[PDB]
């Protein structure tokens, strides 16, 4: 489960798992809109299960990236839920929600 | 397979005077000729990347080609022999072009006649679209017998010794006269043979035969909805050549 740390002023902390067979049996995630209301400009990496430095880490995890305008959720680069930025920080969503 | 090249048939029609496959060849010289004008009489909505662009052309730019991409081929570092020119070419050409670009064209394009829309940029990926202007069409005749564009990148198309080969999109739809509006009326997959080889400038071809008799209209239709730094896409305008 997660978050299951947090480093001593709320602020949940990362974790590393890496997992021998690839991936997962079941992906239940899950991030209130109020938590990406608060990236700033330009925005960044809401969640990811690769870091983004490693060699074609794209192609292979999951990135939930709100760049400016837009907060897009990929896949093994496949596009699955785009959504503004403007509604998003308005209260007209409630969750993000993924399961694989 | 008949009333085109074969064994059997070739070996009988030299008796009354035959050439074997140079009579089936068809050859394009001067691949300037053969262009559409587009039917769109509005000089507006056409931004930055002209008629090719038509409206909204969002994820296409005219430098979206790599450097050493080369017309059926792929350049290796040492040197290789019986290859083309193109192979050793400045990487740019010394002036632009008709959309802004400094890209080196193949087969005789001239650069400062054919315009060109890429997907290809380092960094910050996403999902582009393009839907071209329509491109008034040649009263059909026999000599004429297909469409041609140029394209680059990963391409979904037929062929033979390859099934389908999958990838990006390009599928020239067309349209039918009616009261003055001109909505699409059909899609048509390209036949390109350098499938598996998805940097070659590999001009597709659509054949007339399978579109109706009375086609007015054509245009290009492209998305790349692939995010991989290596899934792009490269497109010029259509054109019906002389053969
Ligand atoms: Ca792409």
């Amino acid at each position: 489960f997660w978050p299951q740390g947090s480093t001593a002023d709320g602020n949940i902390t990362q974790i590393t798992a890496p997992l021998v067979s690839g991936a997962p049996r079941a992906l239940d995630i899950s991030i209130p809109c109020s938590a990406i209301a608060t990236l700033p400009a330009n925005g960044g990496l809401v969640l990811s299960t690769l870091p983004a430095g490693g060699v074609d880490t794209g192609k292979a995890g999951l990135f939930v990236r709100a760049n400016q305008d837009t907060v897009v959720v990929a896949f093994r680069d496949s596009v699955a839920a785009v959504a503004a930025r403007s509604t998003i920080a308005a209260g007209g969503c409630s969750a993000l929600h993924i399961w694989a | 397979q008949y009333p085109t090249y074969s064994n059997g048939w070739s070996n009988v029609r030299a008796f009354v005077g035959g050439c074997g496959l140079a009579d089936d060849v068809l050859v394009e010289p001067d691949t300037n000729a053969g262009f559409m004008k587009p039917l769109d009489g509005d000089s507006g909505s056409w931004g930055p990347l002209g008629p090719l662009g038509g409206v909204n052309p969002v994820g296409f730019t005219p430098n979206g080609v790599p450097e050493h991409t080369v017309a059926e081929a792929i350049v290796m570092k040492p040197n290789q022999p019986g290859t083309d020119y193109d192979w050793d070419a400045p990487t740019k050409l010394t002036s632009p072009g008709i959309n802004g670009s400094t890209v080196p064209l193949p087969y005789g394009l001239d650069p400062a006649r054919v315009p060109l829309a890429g997907t290809y940029t380092t960094g910050a990926q996403q999902q582009s679209t393009l839907v071209s202007a329509w491109y008034l069409l040649p009263k059909p005749d026999d000599g004429h017998p297909l469409v041609v564009v140029t394209a680059a990148g990963k391409i979904a198309g037929n062929s033979v010794l390859h099934g389908y080969t999958p990838g990006q999109t390009v599928v020239l739809e067309y349209a039918m006269p009616g009261p003055g509006a001109l909505v699409p009326a059909g899609r048509m997959v390209p036949d390109d043979l350098y499938g598996e080889q998805p940097k070659a400038w590999r001009n597709l071809r659509f054949a007339r035969a399978k579109m109706p008799a009375d086609a007015v209209a054509v245009r290009v239709v492209a998305e790349d909805l692939s995010l991989t730094p290596e899934d792009w896409i490269a497109v010029t305008p259509p054109r019906v050549p002389d053969l």
